[PDB]
């Protein structure tokens, strides 16, 4: 247990093509717009910016969480690591 | 759209989470990062919508997200600027 | 080593001794008693 | 040498430069010799990240570069990571870190 | 329409660097973003620091000291020289 | 460059020649006799 | 003899000049002050004998490192330092008291290494060898010597012979730290801190002219484990392949990355118009 | 040198009659009221910039009101801005 | 007085030659100075409310910075708007 | 009486939350602030309302960051904060890479 | 001159900032992590003194240079 997981990791590493499915993401984008403003139009462009943004946040949030975790003696990450980042990066 | 959030499956989340470098992960992270998530997009696409609506406009574009990133210091190279 | 509590109106002592298994910092070459599988030693006594 | 370029030994506009600086809001007037340092910086800093993207495009055995090599030229760059450490790079990945 | 982007310098400044190497297109979309990034950051400061000194125009030294400001230490080293090298040739010629 | 490279080589040649040879010593200074407690030293 | 010298560690919480006495078997330290702060030290205890002189420094410097420990006052010490600060037309006056100095200190430690009947050998620091590092608290010029790792200006002093180390580690390469292992195992290992990076290759070479093995990681290990592991049966770690972390092999079937296939298809404008004569009024 | 203490203390007695403010207070207001304005003018000639327009509306600083302020202290402050809009312009 | 029309105590004719003189735009239309005039007096009066309250809650009769550092970093909208700001002589809230 | 190590030390946060008075000797900070101000350019002026914003950055920053390592020191389960957590919490923060 | 932050002080500020217990070595990294603070906001001062050819660092030039950063502080004339 710990070996394909780390293989994982440098495979992903190697590469730089998206993680999250992109027919899902555009759904979920488009209802969170639908608050907004309702029948709103997006460029493809828009959405694969939103997605490009979206997962470099969350990696750079995960390389936070591991260094909590890591400083914690530890080496599964739990949300309050989650919590600690986001309360040190100042985020709401 | 009703409730889409769990599009963002758990081998996804496993993922971003491979990729950065986490080797074990708690079952209580997946919603927490969704819900994380959430409320980022919610504040991206709130300027981008702001933007769009400023312009007159019904289509949301590139250089609208690419400003609301810009506004948050999340300055995106590749798609205009 | 020892510890020691307070009980009411009697003072409790409890002394622990050395054993295999509960074994001090010391190195593998000088124990404290002799090396002996079928021995049997007092680990702790409480005296009030 | 008709072009302001020319003039100044560079390859970037020193026209366009000038007129974004008037027709951009920035203040009263416009030296001369403003466009001319901006190019130059411009130029300088350009032929900087492109070293280091031919550098890296050459260690992985590839004749164009690509988003991953502009990511990699910036972030193994001490200087220019911390210049470019509030930027995402699109299709950019990440550095191996284990 | 005629669209402006720093591609063909880009090109230019290539070939002096690396002629027997290319770009793809994305890699120049990421270039012209930096440009126009550095350039709107360069310009900015420089028009505050003309406001913070009570001036109308843009002169080489705001754009020197601009460059001092944003710029980490060799890199600011390098920049100025370079940009008073082409200045003072440009000058010269 | 070559010429300091090749120095350089042979810096690397000592540095395998030593990690080699303190193997051979260590190997040699430690005997599975002496790990089972070498020379009695039975916990005395 | 030798007057008014300084010894290190001081025999009383007070600070008073001396003179060291050569007897037939060994050196005497005699305070003025007081008969009883006496320190005797034998010339068959003396493991390392250094003279440091006073040329960037403000004193002058007679080191003896010890093979076993001595009791001077209420602390243990293996190192017994003797010294004399210069710190006081009057330039040239300061030099000529610091070549004064050194002459004379220089003198009295040949005739302690004559009188030990060639038991004890002098030795001096390389100090064009030598490279900034913190072994313990404050950042320190660690010297080279004929025989050992030396700093003898701050207290606690660092005095590593280079025959008793097994094998340096180069920590954090990727400031690095040097880390020494001894040939016993008992003996804890010996840290020196943030080297500049400058000085990487110049430790490396000097490592290689001394016959010592040395790696290379960038993370700082855990030395304490990793010795306990290695005292607790010393026989197993050397079967399996000892230092230098070979591993088992290929650990991970090799995955590779680079495939030499150019991808992102672009058209090559190289010289490409889309901007002709950019538009430049030369307003200013 | 021009400031905006008075209007300051104005505003004060207007909220708070029996309050007064000390100096380095009122320092720091006038701080604070240039540095908003800073904040305002810039978003407002951004927004021009992108939408190109010479001319610096109400318009302008509506959206820039919405895009820096939050929620409920974006929506009173339009509701401000507004109300005074269409008294003045009522007016002449 | 162009602040009178508008009802208003805050300058409209400094504002409007803050933003001429500011390089801000080729030309200024006249309804946004009022705005940006209103929307500051807005908050100006939200700030002293809060640091008026905090004030009396200490029973003091004048504003010091520690007020305005507590009437600050005490409201939600204010503290995330002023999320960057250091306060001279304001010191920190009780927290432990 | 004897107090258990701790009881003064929340007797001294108390006191320090309270005030705001500036907790560094001025000058100290005036010769640290001249000494590295020197090393850029000789026969260098401040005027005294620079060294006292200086002095308030400085101590605003170091109270935050102290914060932050409070926040690491407690998610690490201890009360002793330690230079591991400060390193964290600025690399946390975006300062050291 | 970096000593003259004595131990008390930084002792003063985790107990302002709520720390409890302080191990030995926090003093000589907060004394490191101050030097590299003050060395960045120095310099982006004295960068503004010498652009505006003066020989005096005013505190406009500090403001500034902490507005640079993100600093922005109140009261001091900005």
């Amino acid at each position: 247990p710990g070996t394909v997981a780390l293989r994982e990791i440098r495979r992903y590493q190697k590469s730089t093509e998206l993680l999250i499915r992109k027919l899902p993401f555009q759904r979920l984008v488009r209802e969170i717009a639908q608050d907004f403003k309702t029948d709103l139009r997006f460029q493809s462009a828009a959405i694969g910016a939103l997605q490009e943004a979206s997962e470099a946040y969350l990696v750079g949030l995960f390389e936070d969480t591991n260094l909590c975790a890591i400083h914690a003696k530890r080496v599964t990450i739990m949300p309050k690591d989650i919590q600690l980042a986001r309360r040190i990066r100042g985020e709401r | 759209l009703r409730d889409n959030i769990q599009g963002i499956t758990k081998p996804a989340i496993r993922r971003l989470a491979r990729r950065g470098g986490v080797k074990r992960i708690s079952g209580l992270i997946y919603e927490e990062t969704r819900g994380v998530l959430k409320v980022f997009l919610e504040n991206v696409i709130r300027d981008a919508v702001t933007y769009t609506e400023h312009a007159k406009r019904k289509t949301v574009t590139a250089m609208d997200v690419v400003y609301a990133l810009k506004r948050q210091g999340r300055t995106l190279y590749g798609f205009g600027g | 080593n020892g510890s020691k509590n307070e009980e009411g109106d009697y003072m409790y002592i409890r002394l622990n001794f050395n054993s295999p298994g509960m074994g001090s910092s010391v190195k593998k070459t000088e124990l404290p008693y002799e090396d002996g599988d079928d021995k049997e030693f007092v680990r702790s006594l409480t005296f009030r | 040498a008709k072009t302001r370029s020319s003039r100044a030994g560079l390859q970037f506009p020193v026209g366009r430069v000038h007129r974004l600086l008037r027709k951009g809001n920035y203040s009263e007037r416009v030296g001369a010799g403003a466009p001319v340092y901006l190019a130059a910086v411009l130029e300088y800093l350009t032929a900087e990240i492109l070293e280091l993207a031919g550098n890296a495009a050459r260690d992985n055995k590839k004749t164009r570069i690509i988003p991953r090599h502009l990511q990699l030229a910036i972030r193994n760059d001490e200087e220019l990571n911390k210049l470019l450490g509030r930027v995402t790079i699109a299709q950019g990945g990440v550095l191996p870190n284990i | 329409s005629r669209k402006e982007s720093y591609s063909i310098y880009v090109y230019k400044v290539l070939k002096q660097v690396h002629p027997d190497t290319g770009i793809s297109s994305k890699a120049m979309g990421i270039m012209n973003s930096f440009v126009n990034d550095i350039f709107e950051r360069i310009a900015g400061e420089a028009s505050r620091l003309a406001h913070y000194n009570k001036r109308s125009t843009i002169t080489s030294r705001e754009i020197q000291t601009a460059v001092r400001l944003l710029l980490p230490g060799e890199l600011a080293k390098h920049a100025v020289s370079e940009g008073t090298k082409a200045v003072t040739k440009y000058t010269s010629a | 460059t070559n010429t300091e490279e090749e120095k350089e080589r042979l810096r690397k040649e000592i540095q395998k020649q030593l990690h080699e040879k303190i193997q051979k010593e260590g190997l040699a200074r430690f005997n599975k006799s002496d790990a089972q407690d070498g020379n009695e030293n039975h916990a005395v | 003899k030798l007057e008014n010298v300084f010894v290190r560690p001081a025999p009383d919480s007070k600070r008073v000049t001396g003179t060291l006495f050569i007897h037939q078997n060994g050196i005497r330290y005699q305070s003025p002050v007081r008969s009883d702060h006496r320190v005797d030290i034998l010339f068959s205890n003396i493991k390392h004998l250094f003279f440091q002189p006073c040329k960037e420094e403000l004193m002058v410097i007679i080191h003896c490192h010890l093979k076993t420990p001595l009791m001077i006052g209420k602390k243990k010490t293996f190192d017994v330092q003797f010294y004399r600060e210069v710190s006081d037309e009057q330039e040239q006056e300061e030099r000529r008291r610091k070549a004064l100095l050194d002459k004379e200190f220089r003198r009295f430690a040949e005739e302690i290494s004559e009188a030990s009947n060639g038991l004890l050998d002098l030795e001096t620091p390389f100090r064009e060898l030598g490279f900034t590092g913190v072994p313990f608290r404050s950042s320190v010029l660690c010297l080279p010597t004929r025989d050992c790792l030396i700093q003898l200006i701050d207290t606690p002093f660092l005095v590593v012979t280079l025959e008793e180390i097994e094998v340096a580690h180069l920590e954090r390469v990727q400031n690095f730290d040097l880390v020494f292992v001894f040939k016993d195992f008992s003996k804890p290992v010996v840290h020196i801190n943030t080297i500049p990076i400058e000085m990487l290759e110049f430790v490396k070479q000097w490592l290689t002219d001394v016959d010592i093995p040395y790696s290379e990681g960038a993370v700082n290990l855990n030395w304490g484990t990793i010795m306990k592991t290695i005292q607790a049966d010393p026989y197993e770690f050397f079967e399996n392949g000892g230092w230098s972390f070979l591993g088992g092999g290929e650990s991970d079937d090799e995955e590779s990355e680079e495939e030499e296939s150019e991808f992102q298809v672009s058209d090559e404008d190289p010289e490409d118009e889309d901007v002709s004569e950019e538009y430049s009024a030369a307003e200013d």
